[PDB]
């Protein structure tokens, strides 16, 4: 197998609850914000304002009021950053960002207006698929969830608040990691297939 | 086999940049 | 905030029923149609015939049939028309366009085969925009609705007709006008924040 | 009407179950594959297993991880073929392919690992147009379904399975035929309107 | 009329080639 | 301020044109 290098180095997602939402984002340039307004041709800019949904309701639609400025998503080096630009704040979740800090891959962190967060590294991203192969096919498999990270405008969830799940924030985003992804898959397609058997039929 | 020689590569590449294989491979 | 000039005047989004239904459609000429043939690669033609739907039932399809020539969409200076080039009429949801008339916004107007309807008239928007800078953020943040302008084919709904929402018409699209998008994008970005607090936990 | 050659001799969108996931992918090359891999930048690997689903459950995890190498789709001159890559089964519906063996329409064949199956013939396909403007607009109309093919990996469905429809299956793909939409479309576009009525009303 | 000339150019053009009209007009 | 300037520009630039602000800012 051989390589092209990705033209945008993530790509971006934006749902409502459990409904996907807008076209896909891809991110040419290093730098850009997530914002909750209406620049519709800005390659910097993913701006979820001028996204319609005739089925969402009202919790939805004032959330969307409130994102503002939003997120500012950048990387330096092998290293990816969320900054708080949002009056509100914003909650984020990266198995990569949760693992350094020896918390359950799931937990969900909070990023309050004007801060920001190291939510991958890729470094750290090599030694663990380094480690994933002599776990088998399915170990290294996973490993795409180290470069989806998923980020929530406004409301929190997980453990400290009343939502439990992603999908129960009005407005999410998915951001893949399109470099990292690369050489995930450059192991993948070196690791044969899994050892349990699915029939056709079952 | 590849496998280690990827793992290397990657392991280096990865210490300063976010690009994949491509990138790497034009040092 | 710096801007420049989309490549592409609209975007349109095919819908049946509550369900989205196909990739959007980027208009780069100034004079398009949306029809229900097959041409996959025209930039001058949005085919509704070629989307699949496994899920769509037997309404949606013989509606599907009868859009036929469709409806031909297209500007001259700041205004934009929609012509009935399709046997069976057309219903159009424009803002902009009951503003105008005086007419609830929420109103649908009907186009006979071989007629045409101006749908927006940019300079009304202008001066709407204007004026609600003095109603402060979320005024003039919904005035993306006035960009956006919902169509059905064949099938009518609102006061007028059995169907009473867009939702529940077989065959609709929803455009979106770019250019005044960025012009809002432009004052709403020197808008501030609402005034109500969002909790993280409501 | 005037044509411009197709950029992408066919393009692909995947589902799981009822759930379509996933950007549509537009095929430039004249091969390619889709896979259960991740590179995100490839224009001959449609890659499945970057595609997030926050909905999907179990069983199509699990089929998902057997995918592998999955499915190689080319065309030489005017015949497109399907090669199993995989090591599991795929499962094919197509139309042209079923006609040409006599087989219903609806008939689904089953292509082992390292066999494959010549699933298009155009000259077939030209021949059926041709008879078709015989039958009126509404005959000639549903030949789109010729021009799309249906494919599941590792789980059958049909009559000799339990899953009964494409939608049963945990990771099905859909495969639309460029060249031959933007001939039906020739025709289409000089076949008149069907004779049954619509009302606005109905 | 025009519709017996669109097949016949069909019915040629595909006997080994997958394009589209504007292909087969450029023969 | 600049919303001023803004909302005065548009209104001149909506009179006859669907184009944005750099359109408008290349008169």
């Amino acid at each position: 197998v051989t390589y092209s290098e990705p033209a945008f180095w993530c790509s971006i997602a934006y749902y409502e609850l459990n409904q996907r939402v807008g076209e896909t984002f891809h991110a040419s340039q290093p730098s850009l914000t997530v914002d909750g307004f209406t620049d519709p041709s800005n390659s910097e800019r993913f701006c979820l304002g001028l996204l319609s949904n005739v089925n969402r309701n009202a919790t939805v639609e004032m959330t969307r009021r409130h994102i503002g400025r939003g997120v500012r998503l950048y990387y330096i080096g092998g290293e990816v950053f969320a900054e708080c630009l949002s009056d509100s704040a914003i909650f984020v979740q990266s198995p990569n960002c949760n693992q350094r800090y020896g918390w359950h891959p799931a937990t969900v962190c909070k990023i309050p207006p004007g801060c920001n967060l190291k939510i991958f590294n890729n470094q750290e991203f090599a030694a663990l698929l380094a480690q994933s192969v002599n776990q088998g096919f399915e170990a290294v498999y996973q490993l795409t969830r180290m470069c989806t990270i998923r980020m929530s405008f406004v409301k929190g969830w997980g453990a400290e608040y009343r939502r439990q799940t992603v999908t129960s924030t009005p407005c999410w985003i998915e951001l893949h990691l399109n470099g990292p992804l690369q050489w995930l898959d450059k192991v993948l397609t070196q690791m044969g297939s899994p050892s349990v058997r699915c029939s056709s039929m079952s | 086999p590849g496998l280690q020689k990827t793992l290397e590569q990657f392991h280096l590449s990865s210490m300063s940049s976010l690009g994949g294989p491509a990138a790497f491979s034009a040092r």
